[PDB]
């Protein structure tokens, strides 16, 4: 005779513990030293759609993203173009510092200025300038909407405005701006708040809305397209006060990078990552203390670390976030060259088990190549994941294509790394939404409605895991096939 | 084929398309040198962004009298090439 | 539940499941059979894409 | 609520042993038979330059 | 000189000022280790790349 | 590309914003002269374009 189906759930009680392993049982080191491909997360119960899953993630103590995606600070992945779009799509980009300090601050500057509420110090022009001059400025700045001030300074008296349609089909490039510019400009009086100035802008159906004071002097400007950028990207990572996209940047820990940071700070930097292969050093600790009291509004991510003791040191220094990973990265050899590193899964768990107790979010950096690694990285305690090789080869990553491949590189060229090449991947305007949607479905399969709920259900032993034998990793992927040809 | 058709066709002012076998600039020059007035490009332009279809082994696009289209042809795959706004 | 009372003579195989808790749920619903497997299949990537699955033997 | 960062180092005490394995725990044969590629050395604290390292 | 310099940097990453200090810190349990799963050995090196081209 | 757009896509005054947004997706452009009968050769009553419906919430 069999058991009654009515008792199926009642019978689950008779078993000691839940099917599978808790995270503790999965990560004890004595029974050890495992990575993302060595385990799976077991599925739970689905009682909600995948569109309902929230992927809000803490990047630092104070900064939260709508998606746990962070582009890595490497000169083949993250410059201005990458940082802008990672931010628009719910994440953030960390601009690389393999360039002079002026060049890096300019990149930060272009990210902070891509989208504005109130454009502070808008690019203006004097009445003496010509059409030939206004065309040159369009090629330099990317926009052609220039308020015309009497002295050519951002704070001069407003005389008119000139835009794309005022110079589009002008045959004489020697004309003065004063002759073709629109002189009766609709403006808003200074002191008007954003919601009020947005309404004036909408009602005119005009491109710009210069803001003037009582003297008639320019102070700021609004753009109709910033209202469009907001509507097109409702998850963009941007400051609530200024409406500008969040931007990050990496620096070293030597003396020269103290002045470097200041110039980045000046350019609007929201978060700095201390770029080091082994972060638990006196040089980096001093840097963290120095940044907290010199630029207190700047959020500091220290790293890289892979041990609990390292994390304690850099948290005690005042870190607002931790970057986890040493050698687990694509094209990284520190483990072969220095004999020093750690399997990434084990590093994430043991750092985050300690760091999370202090509310210090952690970036899982290195070894991430697909959605499953992201899920596992977060399952083990990470708050965000950093991506390098995944995003190299996309259109937004900096470089030129060429055995479509892009060269990928901390090697002698930039030895603890190598130079390589990755394949073309298209634009992240499609690729990031794909990872985002993919993480939603995986959270559904597991039975969690949010990453915050994901973290709680793991620590409580609700979510379960299974060790991965080398043979089961072959099952989890493609196997026993002659050939096989994700998205698009 | 191009030479002997165009040597006769051009006498009647009938332009000729050199069709097939073109994969690079050198073939275009030679096609014209032999009498062709224009050159037709198939595989060269497949795999560009303007070409129809979707991308997907080992960035490729399926290509092609083939049994699938309908055997005097085959089905294959060509590499991604970007937009013809730069390539042409 | 809807198939057991609407077409009672029809046998229902639910799935896929890979855990004891999943099986208990779908049996309690009235399943007449269970389909076991998540990602272990030839040409299947749910484990790489969803990080979710289980070795088939286990 | 979270823990104070001031207590980060004080809190390291509450853990039984240091993160990772000692060499003894790494080399017991019954738990075995490993080579160079089967283990890594975990990093510590840097408070000196690399030129200062003596390899006598 | 490359291997020499390389060993210096690795001793720095570990936190030891000399090989003699290296030996003492291991035997005392200060230096820590981690077992290597066949999957982590792939992470420690190059992986997920079309091609890759140390010194000079 | 045109010089003189022969028989331009028009809209009647009864159409709504929801209708003009559907047409932009179908035809790819939003510049619609408004004719009294909705036919291309009707009497011109006005014109509606992208900026006339961009931020309309109703
Ligand atoms: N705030 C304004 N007040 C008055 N006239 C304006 C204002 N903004 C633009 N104009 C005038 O209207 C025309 C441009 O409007 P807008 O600047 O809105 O078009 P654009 O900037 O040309 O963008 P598009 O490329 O879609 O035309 C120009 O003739 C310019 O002088
Ligand atoms: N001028 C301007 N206004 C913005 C921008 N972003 C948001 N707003 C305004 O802020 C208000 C709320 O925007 P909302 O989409 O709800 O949230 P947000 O995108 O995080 O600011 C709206 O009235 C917007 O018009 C921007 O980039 N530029
Ligand atoms: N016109 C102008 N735009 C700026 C400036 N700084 C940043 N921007 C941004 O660059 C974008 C310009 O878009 P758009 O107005 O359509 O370009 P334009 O029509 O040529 O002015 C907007 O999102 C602005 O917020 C500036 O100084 N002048
Ligand atoms: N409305 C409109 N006018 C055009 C177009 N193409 C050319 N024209 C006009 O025809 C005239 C000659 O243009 P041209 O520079 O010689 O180039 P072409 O007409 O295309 O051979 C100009 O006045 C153009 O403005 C078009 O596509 N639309
Ligand atoms: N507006 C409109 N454009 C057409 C039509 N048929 C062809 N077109 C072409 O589509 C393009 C539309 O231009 P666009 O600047 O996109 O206008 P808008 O988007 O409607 O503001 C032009 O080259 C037109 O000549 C039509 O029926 N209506
Ligand atoms: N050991 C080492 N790690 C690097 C180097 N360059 C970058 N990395 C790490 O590798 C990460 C990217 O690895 P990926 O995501 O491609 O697997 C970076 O975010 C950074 O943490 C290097 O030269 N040596
Ligand atoms: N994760 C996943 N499993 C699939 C998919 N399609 C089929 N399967 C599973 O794979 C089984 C066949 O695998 P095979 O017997 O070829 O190894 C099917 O019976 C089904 O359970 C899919 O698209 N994704």
């Amino acid at each position: 005779t069999y058991r009654d189906a009515a008792t199926a759930l009642e019978h689950l009680a008779t078993y000691a513990e839940k099917d599978g392993l808790s995270v503790e049982q999965l990560m004890d080191s004595k029974t050890g030293g495992l990575t993302y491909n060595d385990f799976l997360v077991l599925p739970g119960k689905i009682d909600f759609p995948s569109s309902e899953v929230v992927l809000s993630s803490r990047l630092t103590k104070k900064i939260t993203l709508n998606a746990p995606f962070v582009s890595s600070p490497m000169d083949t992945v993250t410059e201005a173009d990458m940082a802008i779009h990672m931010a628009l799509l719910g994440g953030i980009g960390i601009i690389h510092h393999n360039c002079t300090a002026e060049e890096q601050a300019e990149m930060v500057r272009r990210v902070k200025k891509y989208e504005n509420g109130f454009i502070n110090a808008p690019v203006v022009v004097g009445p003496d300038a010509t059409v030939a001059d206004v065309r040159r400025m369009k090629n330099e700045f990317g926009f052609a909407g220039f308020p015309v001030t009497d002295d050519g300074k951002p704070t001069g008296k407003l005389q008119g405005i000139i835009t794309s349609r005022d110079i589009q089909f002008v045959e004489d490039e020697t004309l003065l701006v004063s002759e073709i510019m629109t002189k009766d400009v609709i403006t808003g009086k200074q002191g008007i708040n954003l919601e009020e100035a947005n309404q004036i802008l909408k009602n005119t159906k005009k491109g710009k809305l210069p803001i003037v004071d009582e003297a008639g002097c320019l102070v700021s400007m609004l753009s109709r397209t910033d209202l469009m950028k907001n509507q097109s990207y409702p998850l963009a990572s941007k400051s609530a006060d200024t409406k500008q996209l969040l931007c990050g940047a990496a620096i070293g820990t030597i003396d020269a990078d103290r002045q470097r940071l200041a110039m980045l700070v000046e350019a609007g930097l929201d978060v700095v990552v201390l770029d080091s292969s082994q972060g638990n050093s006196v040089f980096q600790i001093n840097m963290i203390k120095w940044i907290k009291e010199t630029f207190p509004d700047l959020q500091v991510i220290a790293g890289n670390v892979v041990t609990r003791e390292q994390a304690a040191s850099l948290i005690h220094a005042g870190a607002d976030g931790l970057r986890i990973g040493m050698g687990s990265g694509s094209i990284c050899i520190t483990q072969e060259v220095m004999a020093c590193g750690r399997p990434q899964g084990t590093a994430v768990y043991n750092v985050t088990q300690f760091a999370n107790q202090f509310g210090v979010p952690c970036i899982a950096d290195g070894g991430v190549q697909n959605i499953g690694h992201i899920t596992k990285a977060i399952a083990l305690g990470a708050s965000t994941v950093m991506m390098g090789g995944m995003l190299a080869g996309t259109t937004e990553s900096p470089g030129e294509y060429f055995r479509r491949l892009k060269t990928y590189r901390g090697s002698i060229d930039a030895a603890q790394g190598v130079t390589g090449s990755v394949i073309d991947k298209g634009s992240i305007k499609k690729y990031i939404p794909y990872l985002y949607n993919g993480l939603q479905h995986s959270c559904q399969d597991i039975g969690v409605r949010s990453l915050v709920e994901f973290r709680e259900k793991v620590d409580s032993g609700s979510v379960r895991f299974e060790f991965r034998t080398p043979s089961a990793q072959l099952e989890g992927g493609v196997h026993n096939l002659h050939s096989y040809e994700l998205f698009d | 084929a191009v030479y002997n058709v165009t040597q006769f066709a051009n006498q009647f002012g009938v332009p000729c398309i050199a069709d097939g076998g073109v994969q690079n600039i050198g073939h275009i020059t030679k096609a014209i040198a032999l009498g062709a007035s224009t050159v037709m490009m198939g595989g060269m332009l497949a795999g560009t962004t303007e070409s129809p279809g979707e991308y997907f082994r080992d960035r490729l696009k399926t290509y092609r009298g083939s049994i699938d289209a309908m055997a005097q042809g085959v089905t294959g795959s060509v590499i991604d090439k970007g937009s013809i706004k730069k390539y042409i």
